[PDB]
RNA sequence: ACCUGGGGAACUGAAACAUCUCAGUACCCAGAGGAGAGGAAAGAGAAAUCGACUCCCUGAGUAGCGGCGAGCGAAAGGGGAC
RNA sequence: CAUGGGGGAAUCUGGGCGGACCACCGCCUAAGGCUAAGUACUCCGGGUGACCGAUAGCGCACCAGUACCGUGAGGGAAAGG
RNA sequence: UGCCUAUUGAAGCAUGAGCCGGCGACUCACGGUCGUGGGCGAGCUUAAGCCGUUGAGGCGGAGGCGUAGGGAAACCGAGUC
RNA sequence: GAGGCCCGAACCGGUGGGGGAUGCAAACCCCUCGGAUGAGCUGGGGCUAGGAGUGAAAAGCUAACCGAGCCCGGAGAUAGC
RNA sequence: ACCAAACCCUGUCAAACUCCGAAGGGUCCCAGGUGGAGCCUGGGAGUGAGGGCGCGAGCGAUAACGUCCGCGUCCGAGCGC
RNA sequence: GGUAUAGGGAGCGACGCUUGCCCGGUGCCGGAAGGUCAAGGGGAGGGGUGCAAGCCCCGAACCGAAGCCCCGGUGAACGGCG
RNA sequence: UUGACUGGGGCGGUCGCCUCCUAAAAGGUAACGGAGGCGCCCAAAGGUCCCCUCAGGCGGGACGGAAAUCCGCCGGAGAGCGCAAGGGUAGAAGGGGGCCUGACUGCGAGGCCUGCAAGCCGAGCAGGGGCGAAAGCCGGGCCUAGUGAACCGGUGGUCCCGU
């Protein structure tokens, strides 16, 4: 045979599913209302003109238009729609 | 020989008591767009024999189309159907016996 | 011969008639889950995508 | 504690969960009513 | 061979298995005969109803039965033979 | 509807049934028996076949349930011109 | 660097085959679903059986699809829940 | 003149070795061994059977492969190989 | 005597550190682009055993024709030239 | 066609010298008390119906075996012996 | 009947969910690879209106450590945010107070994610409410874990069915 003696200290098998964030919809994208914008961690983007977010800080669009980015630096970065005609 | 999807509920209730099924009066639908196919004095059997029905017991009349003034007896008809051909026509119904 | 029509899927699925399979909500089952979070409210009916070929296949009889 | 409240004098529940040990007992609360409009809505 | 009665499996299926299934099947036994069985209502079941029994076609894979699983599955009524 | 065990009636002011149980409404007469036909089968006789044609068709077209094998139950050929 | 098979990979020192000749494996029944060749079309179609035929086909509407869907159901109806 | 006494034929058996290994033989031959008045050997006639028999017991024997005989049947068992 | 807290220099290090940050990648718009391109519905599949090489990382020992992923490619099916 | 000097089961295995301690757990034996306990007995009380008498249904106390719990013995009983 | 994974099997460890990393700057991504949590908790730790702003460091102060409580400067976040880690955050999600109970009922455009079935966000309309003068905010909790299809039953309720 010539057998060993192995064995596993294992204690680290483990880990969450992934959750897929990020700006869903970049600038520039026509969008409808109600279109989750962003899925973030944090408020790593802010809510801005005709955007709304919820519990999970979702970011979503409040009517249909064009979305548009924007930094603010001290004050955040943050993320819109513009109607249109 | 995982789940199937045997998985979804059967909400479908009321469903099977043990003698049977319940003797119920049965209603055939028809609508007087294919009835004013023809003119006269249309009532049952006169239909099932054609188009409709085939001892399909109950004739309750309804439906779309615009029938003309004639005497259609039935067993019922829609609070549409009814002054649908109120306009002309007939209110024969039910039975005593 | 004659295929027989399977009781159980017949149980619990009606079948529209463009010949949309559609069947309960999963989940709220008299919940059994518990202590509400406004989620049983949203347990009306729904279609069935590309698994009702096979469901529908399996009431050839019933209808 | 799986709780629920039942609008005195009729039926209806809100399925709470109360902290018992934990100052409870005697929970009830205005919550509204599908038998018309509110009322209070008791324990049990 | 077919038929009636008395007894009466398992493999398999359920992608394990015990209820269930196969199946009252295989087989064993008694008995009947050119057939055997059944047969003149303590019936059916909703029809002011029908009118011995048996066989076929429907009814119907419906009604239902079922670890409501796998799967099993009528009867009335309607056509016929007699 | 049957029936092994226990209890155990009534004779039409009787008794059973219509899916627990009552009450209505209605059906039928239990605890004795016989009863043709239409139905089933194919040892047997005949007639047909978008049936086989001797490694097929029956296991046997031939002296086959034979020879041979097996204690036995039983298994079981070949071979036509 | 044979043939077949099985393989990430075979001439392969992996499987199978001595050679030849015969036998030798995706079928049929009933349901169902697409496609297609036809009949008929708001309609279409017969089962079992009776009548003829003796390799004549008729007859037979019980029944079955389809003409309305929604709803657990009552129920309503071009709506319905 | 006693004896599950001794040596040793017949008779029963099978210790060690060689040979045999498509055998003379589906367990044999040669040499060598154990028992040999006993719980002995042997003829003839009878009885016990398949989850059963028989067994000074090895799961041994039950018609030349027994941790469940053989034959026929369920049967074309099932086979994600 | 830095044995030695913070603290300031001089030097540095880090998958689970970042004041910073490329190439590149993703998507939307306008254009080009007639391709065994696309998109929608439906019938039939097989596959679900991969392998090498290059580049980027784990595990290993900066071992393995080792092992797991990621992008690409070829073999697979081009053991044809 | 026998009758405890006999039969059955078990273990050890001529003969000699011997065969210690442990009944906590298991088994077996013994305990006319208690505990628990199924049919069945029993009916407090309630329900379905009818106009009713009634017909039907659930059903508490309590009475209820073996078994188990509980009390105790037991090692040539299973076993154990820092 | 006595499970599977598994650098053969057994033994060992593990089996769902959350958070970092691996992961190669969109997602997603393996290994018995590295490293930690969850199977609860809040009747206030929830609504809304109105106020306040931390931790530290440095002095000065009766008892008083090296932070008990005070006063004074400096200190943009290193505290806090119920419990793991991460993201977010004082121009509040943190600390306190007053009234409250939207931890509602009917619904639900439009999306995220995705094989299925599940999970997640959600403006708006109706009803009848809360807090605020108001604009307004309110379908639980800074956010991601705290969970389990069906079948079979149990308690209620009710327009239904009831041979």
């Amino acid at each position: 045979m010539a057998h060993k003696k192995g064995l596993g200290s294992t204690r680290n098998g483990r880990d969450s599913q992934a959750k897929r964030l990020g700006v869903k919809r970049y600038e520039g994208q026509v969008v409808r209302a109600g279109n989750i914008l962003v899925r973030q961690r944090g408020t790593r983007f802010k809510p801005g003109k005709n955007v709304g977010m919820g519990r999970d800080f979702t970011l979503f669009a409040l009517v249909d238009g064009v979305v548009e980015f924007q930094d603010r630096g001290r004050l955040g970065r943050y993320v819109h729609v513009r109607p249109l005609a | 020989g995982r789940s199937t999807t045997l998985m979804r509920l059967p909400k479908r209730g009321m469903q099977g008591q043990v003698p049977g099924e319940i003797k119920r009066p049965r209603y055939q639908g028809v609508n007087l767009k294919d009835l004013a196919r023809f003119e006269g004095e249309v009532t049952p059997e006169l239909l099932v024999r054609a188009g409709l029905l085939k001892k399909g017991y109950r004739l309750k009349i309804l439906g779309e189309g615009e029938a003309k003034p004639l005497k259609v007896v039935a067993h019922a008809f829609s609070k549409s159907a009814l002054e649908k051909l109120k306009a002309a026509g007939g209110e024969p119904v039910l039975l005593e016996a | 011969p004659k295929m027989k029509t399977h009781k159980g899927a017949k149980k619990r699925v009606k079948i529209t008639a463009s010949g949309k399979v559609v069947a309960m909500k999963t989940g709220k089952r008299h919940l059994n889950w518990q202590k509400s979070g406004k989620e049983i409210r949203q347990k009306g009916r729904k279609f069935v995508l590309a698994k009702p070929e096979a469901e529908r296949i399996k009431l050839l009889l019933p209808y | 504690l799986l709780l629920e409240c039942t609008e005195c004098k009729r039926r209806n529940y809100a399925t709470e969960k109360n902290k018992r040990n934990t100052p409870n007992k005697l929970e009830l609360r205005k919550y509204c009513p599908w038998c018309r409009k509110h009322t209070v809505h008791r324990e049990v």
